[PDB]
RNA sequence: GCAGUCGCGACAUUGCUAUACCGAAGCAGAAUUCGGUAACCCUACUGAU
RNA sequence: AGCGAAACCACAGCCAAGGGACGGGCUUGGCAGAAUCAGCG
RNA sequence: AGAACUGGCGAUGCGGGAUGAACCGAACGUAGAGUUAAGGUGCCGGAAUACACGCUCAUCAGACCAAAAGGUGUUAGUUCAUCUAGACAGCCGGACGGUGGCCAUGGAAGUCGGAAUCCGCUAAGGAGUGUGUAACAACUCACCGGCCGAAUGAACUA
C-alpha cells in the first residue's frame, strides 16, 4: 500500500525492432548518408525539409536503436567503417539516405534556414521589451493598431510562470514599466523562450547542420561542419 | 447583479492572486484527506462513506473498461 | 522492508562550514549562522572530505528511512539560506478600501501592522520573528518583501501575514482584498 | 416539472419493520425518479433569481438596433449601471437595465443585445412588444456596425408594424 | 415488496405500487441552506455538637 | 419535676461492576473517622 | 419445535477460570516426604520482567455476531509485463498538413452538441483528456525526441 496512483497506445520495443529492420534493409540501397542533430525543429519545418527532396529517405528513432542498426562497433558494422557514424553521432537521431550529389546536399543543408523562437542558451537577437502600458499579443514590438491586446485568461501564467509584474486593469493585462526580458546578446533562459512562444514571435533563425557524412560504396565516414 | 455579475467580476479582475495555487494544493491534499476520512467518521457516517467509495470504485472500473474496449 | 543500512549524501560548498554535535547541526557562512536541532530524527552523520556529509540510518524501517530522507533536504535548505538567503515578495491588492501596510516597532518586536483592510476598524498585525527582515518593494506599489536565512521562519511569517488578513466570510471571488505571495526565491539569486 | 413536484408531494415486530422500510424506500424511489425535474429546477433557479428588475409600470426607455456599435456607452453614461461595450459580434445575451432620475422622476433604460431567429433577439422583441416604453433605434453612417445601411433600413421597415 | 436487465451473483439498473466557530451553494449586501466541533423506612439530604 | 408502655425483632446498614437466571453477608474496585441533636425531603 | 443415544447435574467434594450449576483436569479415610493434571510464572499471586524467530500505535487496540468491502496504514507472497537496443519518475523539446471535414447555426474550428471517427507523413501525434477565450488564441496528456540513473508499474493472495 501507499504506492503512487486517452486512446493512444505505446509503440515500444516492437516499433524499435521494426525501425531497426527498416534501417538495415534500406541503408544499402543509397549512396550518401547524413547524420543531423535536429534538436528543436517545428513540424512544418521538418515537413519542408522532407519535401525538399522526396527522393531522400528520412530515418529517425531511438539513438541506441539507430546505433545498433548501423552497427555499434566494427564487430556489428553493417558496412565497413560504418560504426564510425554511430560512434560520432551523439545528439538527436536525425538521419538521411540520398543519391544526390554530396556537394549539392551539403550546400542545400547549409543554405536552409527558417524563422523560429530563440531557444534557451541562445543569444538575444534584440532587447525585447514589453511596453509600460497594456501588453499585446506580439509583446508590444509592433504598433497597437497592428497588435491585439492580450486577454486576461492567461494573466496568471504571465504573473507566476514567467515571473513578470503583470496585473489586471479592467480585464486587460498591463505592466507598470517597460519590462525588458533580455538585453542585446543576452543568454536566454527557459522563461524567455516560453514568453516568446506565448507571443508567437519567431525571435531568431535556425538552420539544420549535418553532424557527419558517410559514403556507402567507398564505406567511409567524414566530417562536414556546415554551421 | 445584471444577470452576469459573478462572471463579469472574474473577467474584469480575475480570481485571487493565488486561487489556482490554493485549489491545486487542496486537490493534492485530497489524496490524504480521503484516507483520513475513511479512517475517521465512525458509525452510520462511516458505513455510508464506505458504500459511496465502493460504488465510486465500481463505476470507475466500469468506465475504464468501457473506455479500453472502445478502442 | 527493514533495510540494513540507508544513507543520503549532502554537498557542503566551500563558502560555508558545518559543525555536528550529537544531534545539533550548526551551519556558518557569509550571510549568518543557523543552529538547527534534529534531536527527534535519530540519524547518524559522517564526514567524507569536509565537503561531503552522509546522513544514515541502520536497521531502520520505512518510516525511519522516510524521516532520514528529509535530513538531506533540511540541511540543503539551511545551506541555501546561509549562502544565498531566502526572500518572499507579497503583493497586497484591494477593491475599494486601500490596504495600508505599516512597520512599527511597538513593544520592540518589529510589529507589522495592516490597517484599513476591508474597512475594518480592528488593526491586524503579526510580530516579526527573529532573524527575518522586512521592507517595502521599490517601484512595486503595494508589495512587501521579506528576507532572511531561515526558510522556516520566513515562510511562517509570510503565511501568518496572509492568514491574519483573511476576509470575514464574504464572497471569495468578489472581495479580493488581502495579501498573497507574489514571488519566492533567493536574495542573491543566480 | 411543476406537475411532477406536485405529484411527488401529493403521492405521500418484523412486519412493522418491513412496513417502515417499504414507506422509506417508496419515498426514496419517488425522490430518485424526481432527480430529472429536480436537476431542471436547480438549473433554472440558479439563473432566474438575479433576473433583470424590469418594472413595466415605470418609465421605461429602450435602446434597440443592430449589434452593439458602441451605443452601450450611451446607456452607461445615462445610467450608472455598467454594461459591456466590447465591439465584438454580440455583446450581451440578455436584457440589461439601469435606473436613473430626471426632473425628480424615476426612469429605467433597457438595452437590446441586437436585432437582425434567435432567442437573444426574441427576448428583446417580446420585451419591446409587451412592455410600455419609449424606443430609440440605432444606426451607423460610418464604417462601424458592419451591416449595410440598406439592410438596417430594411430591418427597420420590417419591424415597423409592431414597433 | 415482486419481477428483469448484470452454477452460485457485489454497487448501480427498468417496469407497478438554541447559540458560537469552520468549507461550500451563482456566497454582489442582508438573509438562507448543506457537512463537522454537540448543546417509627436502609443509602439519604443538609445545618451542627 | 416525677410515673411510664405497646407494635416489631434470623442478623446489620456506603456504593460501582460481573453474577451468563437472585444479589444484603460471592467476586473485583473506590473508600470507610468514634459518638451524637435537629428541618423533613 | 419433534424422535433418538451417549457423558455432568441429580445424589458431588477438590484445583484454575475476577465470579457463573452446563467450561478442562480430577472423583474424597487421618498424616509426612516427593512428582504432576488443568491453569499459570510483573505485582495483588506461590512461579523466568526465560531464550528464539516477526507482526501493532489502536484517539477507551489486545489479553472475549450484521461486515461483504475501503484506508496515500504497515508487512510478506502469486500472474503479467518493460530493462544497460536504457525499469518508474524528474527536467527540456516536437506534439503535424488536408482541416476551419459535414450538420443543427450570427459561433462549437478539438473541447454547448450528432453522426463519423476519414486519409497523408512519420518519431508521434486522438476531427483531440482537460484548462479557457464570444469562435479563433495560448497551455496541455498520451504519443514520441534529448540529460539522470536499474529495477519498476499494474492485477490478485495474505
Amino acid at each position: 500500500r501507499s504506492k503512487r496512483s486517452a486512446q493512444t497506445d505505446k509503440k515500444g520495443r516492437e516499433n524499435k525492432e521494426r525501425i531497426f529492420d527498416e534501417v538495415r534493409e534500406a541503408l544499402d540501397t543509397y549512396r550518401y548518408v547524413w547524420v543531423l542533430h535536429l534538436d528543436d525543429v517545428r513540424t512544418p519545418v521538418l515537413q519542408e525539409i522532407r519535401t525538399s527532396w522526396a527522393g531522400s529517405k528520412l530515418i529517425m528513432g531511438k539513438r541506441k536503436v539507430l546505433q545498433k542498426a548501423l552497427g555499434e562497433k566494427r564487430e556489428e558494422e553493417y558496412k565497413e567503417n560504418l560504426y564510425q557514424l554511430s560512434k560520432l553521432c551523439s545528439g538527436v537521431t536525425g538521419l538521411l539516405f540520398t543519391d544526390e550529389d554530396v556537394n549539392t546536399v551539403k550546400e542545400y543543408f547549409k543554405s536552409y534556414v527558417r524563422s523560429d523562437y530563440s531557444r534557451p542558451n541562445t543569444k538575444a537577437p534584440l532587447t525585447f521589451t514589453i511596453p509600460e502600458g497594456i501588453v499585446y499579443s506580439r509583446g508590444g514590438q509592433i504598433p497597437a493598431e497592428e497588435d491585439v491586446p492580450m486577454i486576461h485568461s492567461l494573466e496568471p501564467t504571465m504573473r507566476n510562470k514567467f515571473e513578470i509584474p503583470t496585473k489586471i486593469k479592467a480585464g486587460k493585462i498591463t505592466i507598470d514599466s517597460p519590462y525588458l526580458v533580455c538585453t542585446e546578446g543576452e543568454k536566454l533562459d527557459v522563461r524567455q523562450a516560453l514568453i516568446l512562444k506565448q507571443f508567437g514571435i519567431a525571435a531568431s533563425e535556425f538552420k539544420v547542420k549535418v553532424s557527419a557524412y558517410y559514403d556507402n560504396d567507398s564505406s567511409t565516414v567524414e566530417s562536414t561542419n556546415i554551421n | 447583479p445584471q444577470n452576469d455579475y459573478i462572471e463579469r467580476h472574474i473577467k474584469q479582475h480575475g480570481k485571487r492572486l493565488d486561487h489556482e495555487e490554493r485549489k491545486r494544493k487542496r486537490e493534492a491534499r485530497e489524496s490524504h484527506k480521503i484516507s483520513e476520512r475513511a479512517q475517521k467518521l465512525t458509525g452510520w457516517k462511516g458505513k455510508q462513506f464506505a458504500k459511496k467509495r465502493y460504488a465510486e470504485k465500481v463505476s470507475m472500473r466500469k468506465k475504464i473498461k468501457a473506455h479500453e474496449q472502445s478502442k | 522492508m527493514k533495510y540494513i543500512q540507508t544513507e543520503q549524501q549532502i554537498e557542503v560548498p566551500e563558502g560555508v562550514t558545518v559543525s555536528i554535535k550529537s544531534r545539533i547541526v550548526k551551519v556558518v557562512g557569509p550571510r549568518g549562522t543557523l543552529t538547527k536541532n534534529l534531536k527527534h530524527i535519530d540519524v547518524t552523520f559522517t564526514k567524507v572530505n569536509n565537503q561531503l556529509i552522509k546522513v544514515a540510518v541502520h536497521n531502520g524501517g520505512r518510516k525511519h528511512v522516510a524521516a532520514l530522507r528529509t535530513v538531506k533536504s533540511l540541511v540543503d535548505n539551511m545551506i541555501t539560506g546561509v549562502t544565498k538567503g531566502y526572500k518572499y515578495k507579497m503583493r497586497y491588492v484591494y477593491a475599494h478600501f486601500p490596504i495600508n501596510v505599516n512597520i512599527v516597532e511597538k513593544d520592540g518586536a518589529k510589529f507589522i501592522e495592516v490597517r484599513n483592510f476591508l474597512g475594518d476598524k480592528k488593526i491586524r498585525n503579526v510580530p516579526v520573528r527573529d532573524g527575518v527582515t522586512i521592507e517595502f518593494s521599490t517601484n512595486v506599489k503595494d508589495e512587501i518583501v521579506l528576507s532572511g536565512n531561515s526558510v522556516e521562519d520566513v515562510s511562517q511569517n509570510a503565511a501568518d501575514l496572509q492568514q491574519i488578513c483573511r476576509v470575514r466570510n464574504k464572497d471569495i471571488r468578489k472581495f479580493l482584498d488581502g495579501i498573497y505571495v507574489s514571488h519566492k526565491g533567493f536574495i542573491t539569486e543566480d | 416539472s411543476l406537475a411532477a413536484i406536485s405529484r411527488a408531494k401529493s403521492l405521500v415486530l418484523f412486519q412493522c419493520k418491513q412496513l417502515k422500510r417499504a414507506a422509506l424506500g417508496r419515498m426514496a424511489t419517488i425522490v430518485k425518479k424526481l432527480r430529472d425535474p429536480l436537476a431542471y429546477l436547480e438549473q433554472v433557479r440558479q439563473h432566474i433569481g438575479r433576473l433583470p428588475s424590469i418594472d413595466p409600470n415605470t418609465r421605461t426607455l429602450l435602446i434597440c438596433g443592430y449589434p452593439n456599435v458602441g451605443k452601450s456607452s450611451f446607456l452607461r453614461c445615462i445610467t450608472k449601471s455598467d454594461v459591456d461595450v466590447q465591439p465584438y459580434a454580440f455583446t450581451t445575451k440578455s436584457l440589461y437595465v439601469g435606473h436613473f432620475d430626471y426632473k425628480y422622476l424615476r426612469f429605467q433604460a433597457i438595452d437590446t443585445p441586437g436585432i437582425l431567429m434567435n432567442n437573444i433577439e426574441m427576448q428583446s422583441i417580446y420585451a419591446i412588444a409587451h412592455l410600455r416604453s419609449c424606443v430609440l433605434y440605432f444606426m451607423d453612417l460610418s464604417e462601424q456596425c458592419g451591416f449595410t445601411i440598406e439592410a438596417q433600413v430594411k430591418l427597420f421597415h420590417s419591424i415597423k408594424p409592431l414597433f
